[PDB]
C-alpha cells in the first residue's frame, strides 16, 4: 500500500495478529502445524536431560 | 349419538375460549375465569335442551380495564359477535352496523363460521370511528401466542413510541415492519403505526426485547 | 524421482507502474505484458469485512 | 394501451386517476398511514 | 407378503465400526466413524465421528 | 412538515419504497384493462406489437 | 434485441450488452479494478520468520 | 450577496441542529479501534507534511511510529466526529478518550 | 453495508434498522471466548485485572445504577418463572433495551447474568465474591462489539465460508447446499 | 411425530395426542402463513442449523439471527435475489448485482 492512512490500517486492523480467531465462531486459524506438534513432544516428555 | 355433536361444540368451547384470551390480551376488562371456562360449564350454560349450543348467548360486551385506560386513552367498549347462520347474508350484517351505530361502541369484533358475503365483507371498513375485525372458528382453535415460538407481543402507547423514536434518533418507518393482515397482528388489533414490543428468547443473551411497527 | 513439467520459472510476476488502457485508465494484463494483478469481487468484499476503508481506498 | 385515441385521454375515471396522483403525493413524503386513510374519507 | 424380509426394524441396525476415539465432551471411548474422501489426490479421508452416549460428534480434517 | 417527520425533501424508505411498488403495478394492471373509455363510450381495439 | 439477419458468434454488441454479465464493466472493471503496485508469486515454507 | 444570505443561514442553522453537546452525549467513552486506525494515519499523514510534532521524537523516520508516540501521551489534536445514522453527531476529542 | 452504529443498534447504511443490538447480547465473536470461562478467570485474577484496568477507568462511565437495576429483574424473574410465556408480565423491560453496555457497567446479558450469579454459590474459594463480580461484568463491557464493525460481512462469511465443505454423501430430508438455497 | 407434508390447521383437531403449542414445521413460508413473522423468524434460525449441526459444523447464532431479521425485514418472507432487493435504497448496488 502506498499512503499513511491505509500502513496504519495494514498494522493495526487488517493484521495477522488480530485475526487469531476466526470470525466465524471463535476459533483459531493461527498455529503450529506439522513439524513441531510431534516435535514438541519429545522436548514435553520426561526424558528431555 | 351425540359424537358428531361433541367435537363440534369442543372445538367452539376452544374457539370461545381463545376469544376471551384474546379480548384480555389487549388489556380489556375479561376476568380470570371467564376465560377459564370449562367445556361442562360451556354446556351447561350456553347450550340450550336440545343437545346442541346456540351462540346469540356467547356475545357480549368487553370494557377496558383500569389500566388500558390510563395507558391508551382513547379506548372504549368492545361487542365480541358471534353468529347463527353459516352463510352471513349482507342483510343481516345491517343489523351488526347499526348494533354498533346504536349502542356506540369502539370495535365489534364479528365471528363467522363459515363464510361471509363477497358482498359484504365491504362495509367493513364502512364505519370510521369503528373498524370491523372479522375472524373464523376455525380460525382460532389454537391461540396462536401460546406456541415455543411465537414471542410475547406488547403493543405501546404513543409517549413511549415517541421516546422509542428518540431512543435511537429514528424515522417513522426505518423499524421492521409487520404486515397488515398478519395473524398476530390480528389478534392483537393493530391499526397503522402501532408499535409493538417484541420479546424474544435470543439464544445468546435469553430475555431480549425488539420493536416492529405496523403498517 | 520425477522432474515435472511445469515449474515456478515461469508462474511469478511483478507490475508497480505502467500500461493503462484507454476505456478505463486501467492497467493490462499479460504474463509478457506486465500483467497487473486483479483486486476482484471477493477481494472487494473482505476489505469491507476487516473494516478497513483506507486500504479499500 | 389505456390513453383513448378519441376522448384525448385516458379510459379510466377523474378521480380513480386522481386517487394514485393523489396517494403517491402522500408516500414521497414520510408518511404512509394518510395514504390508506385518504381512502377512507370518501362519499 | 414377500418372503424376504423387506423393512428393517427401528432400533436393530448397530453399526459396529466403532475405534476407540478419546471424546472430549463425556469422556467416552468407543465412537463410531464415516470416514469420505472430499479433496483431490493431495489430501486424504477426512475422518467423521459420531457418538452414542454423549450424542455429540468430533472431526479430525487429515 | 408541522413535525420533524417529513421535508419537502420527501423521506425514501424502503417500506416507503414497498409500498409506491404497490400503487403503481397496480396502477399499472386496470389501465392495462378496461373495456370502453369512461367520459365517452368510444375507445381503440388492442394494440399489437 | 434487434432482428438482424442471422446468428453472428456472439453478434456486435450494443451498450446494453456492454454492461450484462460478470464481464462488461460493473463487475469487470468497477467492483474488479485492477491494481498498481502489486505482485503474485510462489509461496515457500520459512520458519524462520 | 442577497441570496447567499439565504444559504449561509440555511445552512449552518442545520449544522446548529444536529449536534449533541458535552452533557448529552451518549455514545461510548472508548476509542473503538477504527478511530485508533485513522487517527494513526492522519496524525501520521499530518507529520509527513511538516506538520508540528507535540512529542520529543528520538531518532524516528516513520511517521506512524512517530504519531504512536504522541497517543501514548494523548497530545494528538485531533476531535472525532462520531456521526449518528440519523445525521447527527457527537464530539470527541482524543484526550478524553482511553486507548486500549 | 450492514454495520453497528455508535448507538449500537443494526442499521443498514441506508439508514434502515434491522435489529436493536448485535444478536440481542452485542459480543464481539473474537472475544467471548473466556468470558464464560469463570474458573479460568478465577485462576488469573492478579494478571488479567491490569489489563481492564480500573484505576484510571471508573470516572468516565457509570457503574452502580445498572447494578442495582440488574438486581431487581433478576429478582423479579425468579418470582415468574413458571409462567408460560404468554402470560409473563413484562413490566420489567431488559437492562439490555436501556442501559448501553458500552457506558453502564454491569449491564449485561441476562443468560451469562444467570451463569456469573449460580457460578460463585458453588465455590469454596485471596479474592472476595464481590470484587469477581466487577471484574467479570468489566470483562463484558470490554467485549462489546466495536462499533462501525462489518457485521454484514461476517454474516455471509460464516455462512459462505464453511459451506464449502459439505456437498458429500449422507451419513428423507433435503440436505446440504440445496437445502440450504431455498 | 414427523408428519410430511404439511397442514396446521387439521393438526389442531388431533389436540388428546398432539401438544398443539408444540408443533415444529420446517415450511416457512407456512409459519408465516399462521404463525406471524416473529415464529417464521424463529424458524429460520432453527433449520439453517440444523444444515451446519447436521455436519458437526458450528456458527455462532448472531450471525443466523442477523441473516433471518434481515431476511424477514419487511414483514414477509424475503430472499437475496432481484426480488428480495426489489425494495432498497441504492441502485448501484442493485446494478451491479444482476
Ligand atoms: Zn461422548
Ligand atoms: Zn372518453
Amino acid at each position: 500500500p502506498q499512503n499513511e492512512n491505509a500502513r496504519a490500517e495494514a498494522l493495526n486492523l487488517a493484521n495477522t495478529d488480530s485475526q487469531y480467531l476466526t470470525p466465524t465462531s471463535g476459533s483459531p486459524v493461527r498455529g503450529l502445524i506439522q513439524d513441531h506438534i510431534s516435535a514438541g513432544v519429545w522436548l514435553t516428555s520426561k526424558d528431555s536431560f | 349419538m351425540d359424537q358428531e355433536n361433541e367435537r363440534n361444540i369442543s372445538r367452539l368451547w376452544r374457539a370461545f375460549r381463545t376469544v376471551k384470551e384474546m379480548v384480555k390480551d389487549r388489556g380489556y376488562f375479561i376476568t380470570q375465569e371467564e376465560v377459564e371456562l370449562p367445556l361442562e360449564d360451556f354446556k351447561a350454560k350456553y347450550c340450550d335442551s336440545m343437545g346442541r349450543p346456540q351462540r346469540k348467548m356467547m356475545s357480549f360486551q368487553a370494557n377496558p380495564t383500569e389500566e388500558s385506560i390510563s395507558k391508551f386513552p382513547d379506548m372504549g367498549s368492545l361487542w365480541v359477535e358471534f353468529c347463527d347462520e353459516p352463510s352471513v347474508g349482507v342483510k343481516t350484517m345491517k343489523t351488526f352496523v347499526i348494533h354498533i351505530q346504536e349502542k356506540n361502541f369502539q370495535t365489534g369484533i364479528f365471528v363467522y363460521q363459515n363464510n361471509i358475503t363477497p358482498s359484504a365483507m365491504k362495509l367493513v371498513p364502512s364505519i370510521p370511528p369503528a373498524t370491523i375485525e372479522t375472524f373464523n372458528e376455525a380460525a382460532l382453535v389454537v391461540n396462536i401466542t401460546h406456541h415455543e415460538l411465537v414471542p410475547k407481543h406488547i403493543r405501546l402507547s404513543s409517549d413511549e413510541k415517541r421516546e422509542l423514536l428518540k431512543r435511537y434518533r429514528l424515522k417513522e418507518s426505518q423499524l421492521p415492519r409487520i404486515q397488515r393482515a398478519d395473524p398476530v397482528a390480528l389478534y392483537l388489533g393493530l391499526k397503522r403505526g402501532e408499535v409493538v414490543k417484541i420479546i424474544r428468547k435470543s439464544e445468546t443473551s435469553g430475555r431480549y426485547a425488539s420493536y416492529r411497527i405496523c403498517m | 524421482y520425477q522432474r515435472l513439467r511445469h515449474m515456478v520459472n515461469d508462474k511469478f510476476q511483478v507490475r508497480s507502474t505502467g500500461p493503462v488502457n484507454s476505456l478505463t485508465m486501467q492497467p493490462v494484463k499479460g504474463r509478457k505484458r506486465h500483467g497487473g494483478i486483479r483486486v476482484g469481487e471477493m477481494e472487494r468484499d473482505a476489505l469491507i469485512g476487516h473494516g478497513t476503508s483506507f486500504l479499500l481506498q | 394501451r389505456a390513453s383513448c385515441l378519441f376522448c384525448h385521454h385516458f379510459r379510466l375515471k377523474s378521480v380513480e386517476v386522481h386517487r394514485y396522483a393523489c396517494k403517491l403525493r402522500l408516500l414521497q413524503y414520510g408518511l404512509i398511514d394518510e395514504s390508506y386513510k385518504l381512502d377512507e374519507i370518501t362519499l | 407378503k414377500s418372503v424376504v424380509k423387506t423393512s428393517l426394524k427401528k432400533n436393530e441396525l448397530k453399526d459396529g465400526a466403532t475405534i476407540k476415539e478419546k471424546c472430549p465432551q463425556c469422556g467416552n471411548e468407543e465412537m463410531n466413524y464415516h470416514t469420505l474422501q472430499l479433496r483431490s489426490a493431495d489430501e486424504g479421508a477426512t475422518v467423521f465421528y459420531t457418538c452414542t452416549s454423549c450424542g455429540y460428534k468430533f472431526r479430525t480434517n487429515n | 412538515l408541522s413535525d420533524g417527520r417529513t421535508t419537502e425533501r420527501g423521506s425514501f424508505t424502503a417500506t416507503v419504497n414497498d409500498e409506491r411498488k404497490k400503487l403503481v403495478h397496480e396502477f399499472h394492471k386496470k389501465l392495462l384493462s378496461r373495456g370502453k373509455c369512461d367520459n365517452c363510450g368510444m375507445f381503440s381495439p388492442k394494440f399489437r406489437k | 434485441k434487434a432482428q438482424g439477419r442471422t446468428s453472428g458468434k456472439v453478434p456486435i454488441p450494443g451498450v446494453k450488452q456492454a454492461l450484462e454479465k460478470k464481464e462488461g464493466l460493473f463487475r469487470k472493471h468497477m467492483m474488479g479494478k485492477r491494481v498498481n503496485y502489486a505482485a503474485r508469486s510462489v509461496i515457500s515454507p520459512d520458519p524462520n520468520i | 450577496p442577497e441570496d447567499f444570505q439565504q444559504h449561509e443561514q440555511i445552512r449552518r442553522k442545520t449544522l446548529k441542529e444536529k449536534a449533541i453537546p458535552k452533557d448529552q452525549r451518549a455514545t461510548t467513552p472508548y476509542m473503538t479501534k477504527y478511530e485508533r486506525a485513522r487517527i494513526l494515519g492522519t496524525r501520521a499523514l499530518q507529520i509527513s507534511m511538516n506538520a508540528p510534532v507535540f512529542v520529543d521524537l528520538e531518532g524516528e523516520t516513520d511517521p506512524l511510529r512517530i504519531a504512536m508516540k504522541e497517543l501514548a501521551e494523548k497530545k494528538i489534536p485531533l476531535v472525532i466526529r462520531r456521526y449518528l445514522p440519523d445525521g447527527s453527531f457527537e464530539d470527541w476529542s482524543v484526550e478524553e478518550l482511553i486507548v486500549d | 453495508g450492514v454495520h453497528v452504529s455508535y448507538d449500537n443498534s443494526i442499521r443498514d447504511a441506508d439508514g434502515t434498522l434491522v435489529q436493536f443490538m448485535y444478536g440481542g447480547d452485542a459480543i464481539d465473536i473474537t472475544k467471548e471466548s473466556h468470558m464464560t470461562q469463570f474458573e479460568f478467570c478465577l485462576d488469573n485474577y492478579y494478571a488479567l485485572l491490569k489489563k481492564y484496568n480500573p484505576s484510571a477507568l471508573i470516572e468516565h462511565l457509570d457503574v452502580e445504577s445498572a447494578l442495582k437495576y440488574s438486581k431487581k429483574t433478576l429478582k423479579y424473574r425468579k418470582k415468574h418463572s413458571k409462567e408460560p410465556h404468554y402470560k409473563q408480565s413484562v413490566k420489567y423491560d431488559p437492562v439490555l433495551a436501556k442501559y448501553n453496555p458500552a457506558k453502564y457497567l454491569g449491564s449485561v446479558s441476562e443468560n451469562f447474568q444467570d451463569k456469573l450469579e449460580s457460578f460463585l454459590d458453588k465455590n469454596s474459594k485471596g479474592v472476595n465474591e464481590k470484587k469477581f463480580r466487577a471484574l467479570m461484568q468489566l470483562k463484558y463491557m470490554r467485549s462489546l462489539i466495536n462499533p462501525g464493525e462489518a457485521v454484514g460481512i461476517i454474516a455471509s462469511q460464516s455462512v459462505g465460508e464453511p459451506s464449502t465443505q459439505m456437498t458429500l454423501n449422507t451419513f428423507n430430508v433435503t440436505l446440504g447446499i440445496p437445502r440450504l438455497r431455498e | 411425530l414427523v408428519t410430511e407434508g404439511v397442514n396446521f390447521q387439521a393438526m389442531w383437531d388431533q389436540e388428546a395426542f398432539i401438544d398443539v403449542d408444540g408443533i415444529t414445521s420446517n415450511d416457512v413460508a407456512a409459519v408465516l402463513k399462521t404463525y406471524g413473522v416473529e415464529a417464521a423468524r424463529n424458524t429460520i434460525v432453527n433449520e439453517i442449523n440444523n444444515v451446519f449441526s447436521r455436519y458437526a459444523i458450528s456458527v455462532s447464532f448472531r450471525h443466523l439471527d442477523l441473516i433471518a431479521d434481515m431476511m424477514t425485514r419487511q414483514g414477509t418472507y424475503l430472499a437475496f435475489n432481484r426480488q428480495g432487493m426489489e425494495t432498497s435504497t441504492s441502485s448501484f448496488m442493485k446494478m451491479s448485482y444482476e
